[PDB]
This record gives C-alpha cells, sequence and structure tokens, in this order.
RNA sequence: AUAUACCGCCAUCUUCAGCAAACCCUGAUGAAGGCUACAAAGUAAGCGCAAGUACCCACGUAAAGACGUUAGGUCAAGGUGUAGCCC
C-alpha cells in the first residue's frame, strides 16, 4: 500500500503534512482505507495519529 | 495475459510528389 | 496469375529499383541483360560453361560484399577478360572495399583462369525508382 | 549443393508463411542473422591485416595471423553472451498502465493529437478510449470481412473536449483517425467554480437515460466508469451521475455531451430573468452569497412565488430521501476517482 | 511599440462608428422597391423560418417587409464593408446560372473572388488536401443566392458555418436563413434586384479598399514628419 | 483549428468559447467586425417542423 | 508426413475493369452510405485497363492483364517451417 511501499514515510502525529493527505481539506473527514488503498494497519495508525 | 497493446507508429516518409 | 519475377502492388511503402519495378516481358524493351558475352549469339558455343560461371559470381559477390550490394552486378566479359561492376553502398569503410577488391580480384582469376576485374560505384543509399 | 543455396530473404519469405491461404479469412518472428557479424571473422580465428584488425601496428604493416585455440574460445563464448543479452532484451515486458480491466482497451490514454500541417499542436489535449469493437461486414468475394471501430475522447483538462469515431482495418489506423478527427468536433463545457457542473442535467438521448446531480467539493466523481474518463477530461471533479435504459456507449458519449453543452450558467440565468442570483450555502450559515447579476436592468417585481410547484420529480430521488431506497449496491466504498 | 499604435489606429478605429463607410447612403426603401426587391414567391413556397421578415401576401404572392429589408441590408453591407477594409477574403457565391457571368464579373472588378460553378464536395471543409496545407479560406462569403438549382440550401452554407466562416445572404421567401450569419430578405430572382444587389456590394467593397488605401497613406505620411 | 459542430451554437460563440479555453491561438479576422456590428439574430442551427392541429402560419393577406 | 504452415511457378473468373492508401461529408457521430453535367458531396497518389512495345502498318495477332475468388495445383523442380526415421 501507499504507506507500506516507502519504508521513509513514517505515519507520526508530528508528521501532519503526510497526515493532511489522508484527510479531506473541504470536508475534514479521514478517508476511508479503500480510499486510499492503505492496509487495515495502516490505516488505523493514521487514524490514532492524526486524532 | 493481456493483448491490449497500444504500439504508435507513424508512415514511413514514402509519400512525396 | 502471372508471378515470375514481379514485385506485387502494396501500401505505397515498398521501395523498387528499376530493374526490380520491370517484369520480364520488359526484357529488351525498357530493360538490359545483367550479362552481356557472346555464348547465346547463332553459331556460338560454351553457353553453359558462361551460365554457371554468372550464377556464381553472383552468388559469391553477394556473400563476400555482405549488407553493401545496392544493386545486381552487370557482368562483361571481353576477349579473356572478365569485368564486374557493381553499385555499393557507403557504409563500410574504404579500407576494407580495398582490401576485399584486392581479395576478389585475385582470388577469382585464379579459379577461372582469367584477368578478373571489379569496378566499384559507390551510392549514399539504394536508388528508389518508385514506392509500389 | 552450394549452387541450391538460397538468400535470407527467401528462406524467411517461406518459412514465416506469412503470404498465405492460412492467413487471408482467419484460417513464428523473423531474426536477423547478420546482426552481429564482423565481415573477415570465421571459425578458424585469422586475422586478416585490414578487414578484421588494423592494418597497420605500431607503423609497420601487419602479417596473417591466427587466433590461439584459447584465444578464440573466448571469442565465441563472447559471441554466444552477447546473443543471450540482445535477445534477452526483447523478452522484457513493458509495465501497461491497464484501463477499465487488465484487457479492455477502454480508459487507455493515447496520447496527444498529432500536431497539424500548418505547425499546429495539441500537447494540451489528452486522449482516450472509450469503445474498441470488431465490424464485420460480408463481401462477393472475400466473404468475411473484419474491420475496427474505436470511440475516443480528446480534452485539455478545461472546459474542451470532443469526440470521434475511428473505422479503419488496423487498430492503429483507427485510432490515429479518431483522435486527429475529434480535436476538430470540440464543445466548451461550463463549469461552475471550475469543479462542477451549474446544476442537475436530466436528459434522454435515444434509449440512453442519463441523470447527473451538481455536487460540492470532495465529493469526487460516482459516475459510470466512461462518464468519469469523460469528466476527466472536461476538468469536473464532483458529479453523480446515473445511467438508465439502454448503456449504448456511442449513444452514453453523444448524449453526455449534449447534457453538458446546453447547460445554462448562473450569469445566463440572470440576464434572462434580470435578477439576482443568490446562493445559499449550509456550511456558511445565513450568508446570502451572490453569484450573478443582471448586466442589464434589474428587475422590480419579485419573480411569483406558486405555493405548491408542478414540477416533475423523480421516483428514485424522492424514495431515496424517503430512506425507502435500499440497495446493497449503493454507497459502496470505492478508490479516490 | 509601433505596432500597437498601428492597430489602434488603423485596426480599432473603424470599429468605434456606427457607420464608418456611411453604407447608408447607397440605397433607400424606395429604391428596394423600384428593384422589386419586395417581390417574394407564391405562399405555397414559403419557407416557415422567413414569416418574421413577410409583410404579407397579396393574391398568395408574398410580399418581402422592406422596413426590416433595410435594417438587415445595413448590417450586411457595414459587415462586408469592415471585411474589405481590413483585407479580407471575399468569395461570391451563386449557382443562378441566369446571373452567373453577371456575377463573375462583379468579383473581378472589385478585386475579390467567385464560385458559381458545380460546388465540389469538400471545397471548403477539405481544402487543404484539394489546395494544399498552406491554403487561406474566405474571411467572409456573400451569398447572391442560397439555394442550388434542385431548390435546396447551397451545400457551401453548412460548410461555411463548418469552418467557422461567417455568411452574408441574400434570402427568398423559400430560402432557410438559420445559418445565414447576416441574412438580407429580399428577391433574388429578378435581374433589377440582383444588379442591385452587384452594385452594393461592389461599391461597399470598393470604397472600403480605397480607406484602407486613405488612412494607411495618412498614417505613414504623419509618422515620418 | 474552430470545431465544426455547425449545429451547436454559432460560429460566434463557438469561436468565443475556443478562444477563452486557449485553444485559439489567435481571433480570426471577422471576430472583432462581428462582435463590434452583431446580427439582429445569432446564426443558431434550427430544425424546420411541420405544423399539426390547429397551429397556423401568421401572415395576412394584404387588402 | 503435412500444398490445410510456406517460398518458388501457375490454373481460374479475365473472351473482366476494377482495386486502393490518405482525407472529406451524410446517417442525431449504428451496422453502413457517398450519384444526377441545365449536376444534388465527394477529392483521390498508386496498381490494373489504356497508352507504348514485338511481329508485316495506325489493322490484326501476340504479349499484358491489378485487387480478390476456388485453404484450386505442385513438399516428387529446387528450397523450406513443423513433426518423424538414423544397423
Ligand atoms: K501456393
Ligand atoms: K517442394
Ligand atoms: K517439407
Ligand atoms: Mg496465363
Ligand atoms: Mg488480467
Ligand atoms: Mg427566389
Ligand atoms: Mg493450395
Ligand atoms: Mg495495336
Ligand atoms: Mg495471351
Ligand atoms: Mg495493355
Ligand atoms: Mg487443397
Ligand atoms: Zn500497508
Amino acid at each position: 500500500c501507499p504507506i507500506c511501499r516507502d519504508h521513509k514515510l513514517h505515519v507520526d502525529f508530528r508528521n501532519v503534512k503526510l497526515l493532511e493527505q489522508f484527510v479531506c481539506a473541504h470536508t475534514g473527514i479521514i478517508f476511508y482505507a479503500p480510499y486510499t488503498g492503505v492496509c487495515v494497519k495502516q490505516h488505523k495508525r493514521l487514524t490514532q495519529a492524526i486524532q | 495475459r493481456h493483448t491490449a497493446f497500444v504500439i504508435p507508429k507513424k508512415n514511413v516518409p514514402t509519400s512525396k510528389r | 496469375k502471372n508471378r515470375a519475377a514481379r514485385v506485387r502492388v502494396s501500401k505505397g511503402d515498398k521501395p523498387v529499383t528499376y530493374e526490380e519495378a520491370h517484369a520480364p516481358h520488359y526484357i529488351a524493351h525498357r530493360k538490359g541483360w545483367l550479362s552481356l558475352h557472346t555464348g547465346n549469339l547463332d553459331g556460338e558455343d560454351h553457353a553453359a560453361e558462361r551460365t554457371v560461371e554468372d550464377v556464381f559470381l553472383r552468388k559469391f559477390m553477394w556473400g563476400t560484399f555482405p549488407g553493401c550490394l545496392a544493386d545486381q552486378l552487370v557482368l562483361k566479359r571481353r576477349g579473356n577478360q572478365l569485368e564486374i561492376c557493381a553499385v555499393v553502398l557507403r557504409q563500410l569503410s574504404p579500407h576494407k572495399y580495398y582490401f576485399l577488391v584486392g581479395y576478389s580480384e585475385t582470388l577469382l582469376s585464379y579459379f577461372y583462369k582469367c584477368p578478373v576485374r571489379l569496378h566499384l560505384q559507390t551510392v549514399p543509399s539504394k536508388v528508389v525508382y518508385k514506392y509500389l | 549443393s552450394f549452387f541450391t543455396k538460397l538468400t535470407a530473404d527467401e528462406l524467411w519469405k517461406g518459412a514465416l508463411a506469412e503470404t498465405g491461404a492460412g492467413a487471408k479469412k482467419g484460417r513464428k518472428k523473423r531474426k536477423d542473422l547478420n546482426r552481429g557479424q564482423i565481415i573477415g571473422e570465421g571459425r578458424y580465428g585469422f586475422l586478416w591485416p585490414g578487414l578484421n584488425v588494423p592494418l597497420m601496428k605500431n607503423g609497420a604493416v601487419q602479417t596473417i595471423a591466427q587466433r590461439s585455440k584459447e584465444e578464440q574460445e573466448k571469442v565465441e563464448a563472447d559471441m554466444i553472451q552477447q546473443r543471450e543479452e540482445w535477445d534477452r532484451k526483447k523478452k522484457m515486458k513493458v509495465k501497461r498502465e491497464r484501463g477499465w480491466s487488465g484487457n479492455s482497451w477502454g480508459g487507455i490514454s493515447l496520447g496527444p493529437p498529432d500536431p497539424g500541417p500548418c505547425g499546429e499542436t495539441y500537447e494540451d489535449f489528452d486522449t482516450r478510449i472509450l469503445e474498441v469493437r470488431n465490424v464485420f461486414t460480408m463481401t462477393a468475394k472475400e466473404g468475411r470481412k473484419k474491420s475496427i471501430r474505436v470511440l475516443v475522447a480528446v480534452g485539455n483538462g478545461k472546459g474542451a473536449a470532443g469526440f470521434s469515431i475511428g473505422k479503419a482495418t488496423d487498430r492503429m489506423d483507427a485510432f490515429r483517425k479518431a483522435k486527429n478527427r475529434a480535436v476538430h468536433h470540440l464543445h466548451y463545457i461550463e463549469r461552475y467554480e471550475d469543479h462542477t457542473i451549474f446544476h442537475d442535467i436530466s436528459l434522454r438521448f435515444k434509449r440512453t437515460h442519463i441523470k447527473m446531480k451538481k455536487q460540492p467539493k470532495g465529493y469526487g466523481l460516482r459516475c459510470h466508469r466512461a462518464i468519469i474518463t469523460i469528466c476527466r477530461l472536461i476538468g469536473i471533479k464532483d458529479m453523480y451521475a446515473k445511467v438508465s435504459g439502454s448503456i449504448n456507449m456511442l449513444s452514453l458519449t453523444q448524449g453526455l455531451f449534449r447534457g453538458l453543452s446546453r447547460q445554462e450558467t448562473h450569469q445566463q440565468l440572470a440576464d434572462k430573468k434580470g435578477l439576482h442570483v443568490v446562493e445559499i450555502r449550509e456550511e456558511c450559515g445565513p450568508l446570502p452569497i451572490v453569484v450573478a447579476s443582471p448586466r442589464g436592468p434589474l428587475r422590480k417585481d419579485p419573480e411569483p412565488e406558486d405555493e405548491v410547484p408542478d414540477v416533475k420529480l423523480d421516483w428514485e430521488d424522492v424514495k431515496t430521501a424517503q430512506g425507502m431506497k435500499r440497495s446493497v449496491w449503493s454507497n459502496l466504498k470505492r478508490a479516490a476517482t | 511599440e509601433d505596432s500597437t499604435d498601428f492597430n489602434d489606429k488603423i485596426l480599432n478605429e473603424p470599429l468605434k462608428h456606427s457607420d464608418f463607410f456611411n453604407v447608408k447612403e447607397l440605397f433607400s426603401v424606395r429604391s428596394l422597391f423600384d428593384a422589386r426587391v419586395h417581390l417574394g414567391h407564391k405562399a405555397g413556397c414559403r419557407h416557415r423560418f422567413m414569416e418574421p421578415y413577410i409583410f404579407g401576401s397579396r393574391l398568395d404572392h408574398d410580399i418581402i417587409d422592406l422596413e426590416q429589408t433595410a435594417t438587415h441590408l445595413q448590417l450586411a453591407l457595414n459587415f462586408t464593408a469592415h471585411m474589405a477594409y481590413r483585407k479580407g477574403i471575399i468569395l461570391f457565391i451563386s449557382r443562378n446560372r441566369q446571373f452567373s457571368y453577371l456575377i463573375e464579373n462583379m468579383a473581378r472588378d472589385c478585386g475579390e473572388y467567385a464560385h458559381t460553378r458545380y460546388f465540389r464536395g469538400g471545397m471548403l471543409t477539405n481544402a487543404r488536401l484539394l489546395f494544399g496545407p498552406t491554403v487561406r479560406l474566405p474571411d467572409l462569403i456573400i451569398f447572391l443566392h442560397t439555394l442550388n438549382n434542385i431548390f435546396e440550401p447551397h451545400v457551401a452554407v453548412r460548410d461555411a458555418a463548418k469552418m467557422n466562416i461567417p455568411t452574408v445572404g441574400i434570402v427568398d421567401t423559400n430560402c432557410n436563413p438559420c445559418l445565414i450569419t447576416y441574412p438580407v430578405p429580399g428577391n433574388d430572382d429578378s435581374p433589377l434586384a440582383v444588379h442591385l444587389y452587384c452594385r452594393l456590394f461592389q461599391t461597399a467593397i470598393t470604397r472600403a479598399k480605397e480607406k484602407r488605401q486613405q488612412v494607411e497613406a495618412l498614417y505613414r505620411l504623419q509618422g515620418q514628419k | 483549428a474552430g470545431s465544426r459542430l455547425e449545429t451547436v451554437g454559432s460560429i460566434f460563440s463557438r469561436t468565443r468559447d475556443l478562444v477563452r479555453a486557449g485553444v485559439l491561438k489567435e481571433k480570426p479576422l471577422w471576430f472583432d467586425v462581428y462582435d463590434a456590428f452583431p446580427p439582429l439574430r445569432e446564426p443558431v442551427f434550427q430544425r424546420p417542423r411541420v405544423r399539426y392541429g390547429k397551429a397556423k402560419a401568421p401572415i395576412q393577406d394584404i387588402w
């Protein structure tokens, strides 16, 4: 998936520029996993880091 | 397998009067 | 339908030379012969021997100058001289042409026991008469 | 016998059998064997001065020499390796970006249209295939004749887009005809805020029904895959569309362009009625947003307020608003489009 | 630096005047009436899109409202003059064989082009193949007759619109004016009417060309000094 | 070049829109003239229909 | 062995005049279709016919005769793909 294919992308609550890519800029909702294709494991880590 | 292969080519300069 | 020595019509992208563009019924009308000797004149002999020699010389030159010949050979015989006129391309270096000329003339002179000469005319590319 | 041998062209023409009755009514690859061969190189490994080796060495003319058995083995082995590498490159397969499905032509890009004769260019336009069909016609002599019919769409992503059909015996010729012709039949599509349509569009073209809904930003393209392709060429980012009746690709494409080209902008509505066009957004509260004002005089009499509008409603829209629409296939999660 | 002043004094200046070439002095409702421009075809031949321009029917013979003819003719002549002023290519078209010779002479005299012969398929939509890749198409097409000789619209009306070429056209009561850019309702049969049209367009084009030379010459004299 | 869809709008609207969209690099020679002195009616293609029922032509007899 | 993998050389309609790239237009941009000379959408390189040439003429006779049709004929002219035999 997009997160797991690049080992230099780190899902961290401080790396906000990466987290913004998984949030809708118009509605503020977090994209569901099939939208971007991230696996369930990384989608949970993204949801926790975003929160 | 897949066969919808796009292969672009152009005619040869063999049309000159 | 007749087939012999006919380059058939295509999509207009096949370049043909002047010789290739004329069917057999144009021989002596619009195109000449590729070999001239006295063997086929009335009352002359040794037509069979001249023919075998011509067939060999064409194969020899084709494989001796691979990818260089831009047209068919013209074979001429006067007395016991044998002149080979060939139109070649300008891809090989001149040194290799001079080597192959000195090599082929000498080898053929000893093979057919007669003075053989090779005249080369170079062209930048195969002369196109029409696109069939 | 030396006199029974033939040339390479004659040998390949026979072995390939590209011509023949078997290849006429639907009833092996050539290899150039003179490719890596060097004039003068033979099995015995002789070094001919002036042919396969330099004529002069150290200012002196070289003499006839012959490579040693070991040195000739390396030359032979090196030539076989050079052959495998050359052949390996051909077996390498290019990574194709598939279209709607793996083996379909639909959705695949064809690149920009070819530059016109008068130095005209179309680098700003992208081309997409919508349909490839093998059409057959019966002829007196040959019988069942095979041809190709292609439908392609072009667009610059900024409102200018068009489509065209291409027909030819060969597929690549049909591709050329279609995309070069489409760039001369361009529509201009008005876009609201450069991302959606100006209003809901509902039309029928022949037997194909298309219903399009204006959507806010971030909604995406939730439409028939062919409509998604065309919307990307036009520059529409957010829209919902539903296709009903016949799903004929050509009628779908032609119907889509008719509806999108016949839409009324907000400025055209303001000029036609001589009134302000005011937009109300729930995210902006009761703030009235004027989107268009009439360039001519402004009317003084309000628009008549009919207590009950006599507009025809779509049962699918009403049934969905009442929570009575039940479908396991609606509102499914999908990849970003 | 100097190009903007050129295009501003020569190309943009005439577009700021309602009648820069004074084409309203070339005709009047009376002169059109004396040329029988108001006589139309019988009511049984009327085209539906011509009803707005018809004053009425006098004993089953449609009468063309010359008040509208005058306003349409004013716009058509004004547009033709501006295009001649801008050095546009003007092509006259007409399949009426009674006036073929007249129209070809008028085109040669005003320095423009005529096509009164059989119109071959693709003269406009396939011109680059018929003439050459660098051929320049007409900037304006003037139909003195919009119908071909089987009483159908001349194919060039459709093809001029396809190639986005504006068209001026005399439209009789049996003609279809929907695709004509500047239609002029009028009689296209009587020699007096056709002769009047040829004089008006020829004079409008000749004046505009002389005006372009007067303005250019004056612009150059003032430029040096 | 210009769109050849002669039944979609008019030569003016099609030209104006393609000029906006940057498709046409230059405006044609006639565009500025049309804009300054437009025709009374925008030349839009229309399909002629026969009249049915009680529809009649509004042409009156001249007496 | 396979002419039903083919080159090569041919039969046949042909004692024919048609074939066709590249475009354009019509049919709502469907499979498809495209002429009227007081002409109404077709333009067409090239190929064939024709013209030239051979024989005693400009006549005649030869020669020529495209694209396609019959998986037509020939693996036994020669060559050759595939398969098979190698005391
Ligand atoms: K055969
Ligand atoms: K054989
Ligand atoms: K065999
Ligand atoms: Mg025969
Ligand atoms: Mg697959
Ligand atoms: Mg009339
Ligand atoms: Mg057979
Ligand atoms: Mg004769
Ligand atoms: Mg014969
Ligand atoms: Mg002949
Ligand atoms: Mg058989
Ligand atoms: Zn993952």
